[PDB]
């Protein structure tokens, strides 16, 4: 989320502190619009991270419904984000490539 | 057309303290219910 | 002697509920309670009789179909509980009487 | 079968309903009133005078 | 007092359900037709214009 | 089912000859009405029983839709009907007569 990814990431950063989502302190994997190979994707998340984005995701609703958001400080470092799903998910996109894939033989 | 230009001017003015009255009611009876929901505090506390 | 012996400022307890939100809770361990008896109070006795009325509906109790309380009778037609027992929770002049009580996704609802 | 309901049982429970039983009727009442300000009971409101 | 409004007004007015109903409407009527009244006394104010005219019309 | 009740019992034998219970073999029991306590009352029904009234009820059901009926030999032998329920059925009415009974109390 750094100059770069803060103008343009920075639409996640600058501009997500226009758009909201990571000064709003949200997950990026987490902004993924849910599908199927989302759904599934996240069955397969691991646990103590299932906890973390939960704790995340309620907690935007909250500030949500206040309509307010965290401290700028506490508004979320920048860049120094996992990519929580990414090697999972991506792997499910390999996943769904293979399934895709046999499925295209 | 309008001779209750006249007549319907007059509930007019009742329109306006019904909602002054009842829009600030209707509000504060909104936020009476919400208001608990507004100030919540829900803990994560994942164990260690 | 000497000092600090303040008395018991009257206010206003919790008033709240909150889930350890378990997934890991396998079945409720549910309860409930309405002034139970601590020391003080005059009324507390009737209360009792009323808490009496109450009653504590047991899981290993058997006989729901003849059940007493009426709560007690229907959780057992409507199965609709895993247990309530009046549990009597105490301080000088309040408390919280009530129904422990145990339940799968569905109850409390109704158990209200 | 009214011995279903009637019993110094039941009749207790009426025992209890009845002083509410004469309030939301009451309240039926006055709501025809209001609502209609019929004439008939009309006259007698004074004040309710609307002449 | 006011504790005995919002208390006895609950208590021996608000809290009984019907009570408080039957107080809704008992209100429905002084409300309607004061409101009717005052009301009128705006557009009363408000002009002149007409209505009086009889004694203007000379009212015969 | 005879002359008394092959007039009466005859409205179920020589007039349900007419209305046809028992010329088309039926059950006594069986024809009451479906009710709670008929309900119930059937839940504890014996089992052999159970079957035998279900053949006979299905069997009803299929002559009923043939529109035909047994042959009058296999019209039901007259008299000679255990009542079936009515010992069972009629301890029920006891029973409901019992929770309504302390429930009069």
């Amino acid at each position: 989320v750094s100059a770069s990814s803060k103008w343009l990431e920075g639409i996640r950063k600058w501009y997500y502190n226009a758009a909201g989502f990571n000064k709003l302190g949200l997950m990026r994997d987490d902004t993924i619009h849910e599908n199927d190979d989302v759904k599934e994707a996240i069955r397969r998340l691991p646990e103590n991270l299932y906890d973390d984005r939960v704790f995340r995701i309620k907690r935007a609703l909250d500030l949500s419904m206040r309509q307010q958001i965290l401290p700028k400080e506490q508004w979320t470092k920048y860049e120094e984000d996992k990519f929580y799903l990414e090697p999972y998910l991506k792997e499910v996109i390999r996943e769904r490539k293979e399934r895709e894939e046999w499925a295209k033989k | 057309a309008e001779p209750e230009h006249d007549h319907r001017k007059r509930m007019g003015l009742k329109m306006l303290l019904m909602m002054g009255l009842l829009l600030p009611l209707v509000y504060a009876m909104k936020r009476h219910k919400w208001s608990v929901l507004k100030s919540r505090k829900l803990a994560y506390r994942p164990p260690k | 002697d000497e000092d600090a012996v303040p008395t018991l400022t009257p206010c206003r307890f919790t008033g709240s509920e909150i889930r350890h939100r378990e997934d890991g809770l396998p079945l409720a361990h549910v309860a409930i309670a309405v002034e139970g008896p601590g020391w003080a109070n005059p009324d507390n006795v009737a209360l009792q009789v009323a808490n009496a009325i109450i009653g504590h509906y047991d899981c290993t109790y058997g006989g729901g179909m003849h059940l007493s309380s009426p709560l007690a009778s229907v959780a057992v037609t409507n199965k609709l509980c895993q247990s309530f027992q009046t549990f009597n929770i105490c301080y000088a002049d309040t408390g919280l009487l009530g129904a422990h009580f145990v339940c799968d996704h569905m109850s409390i609802d109704d158990m209200m | 079968m009214l011995t279903r309901f009637l019993g110094p049982r039941y009749r207790q429970l009426a025992r209890n309903w009845v002083p509410t039983a004469q309030l939301w009727g009451a309240v039926g009442a006055v709501g025809l009133v209001w609502a209609t300000d019929w004439r008939l009971i009309l006259d007698w409101v004074p004040y309710i005078n609307g002449k | 007092a006011a504790p005995t409004l919002t208390a006895r007004l609950y208590s021996l007015l608000f809290r009984r359900t019907s009570t408080f109903a039957l107080t809704i409407v008992v209100g429905a009527l002084f409300f309607e037709r004061a409101f009717d009244q005052g009301a009128d006394a705006i557009y009363e104010h408000i002009n002149e214009g007409k209505l009086w005219k009889h004694i203007k019309h000379k009212y015969e």
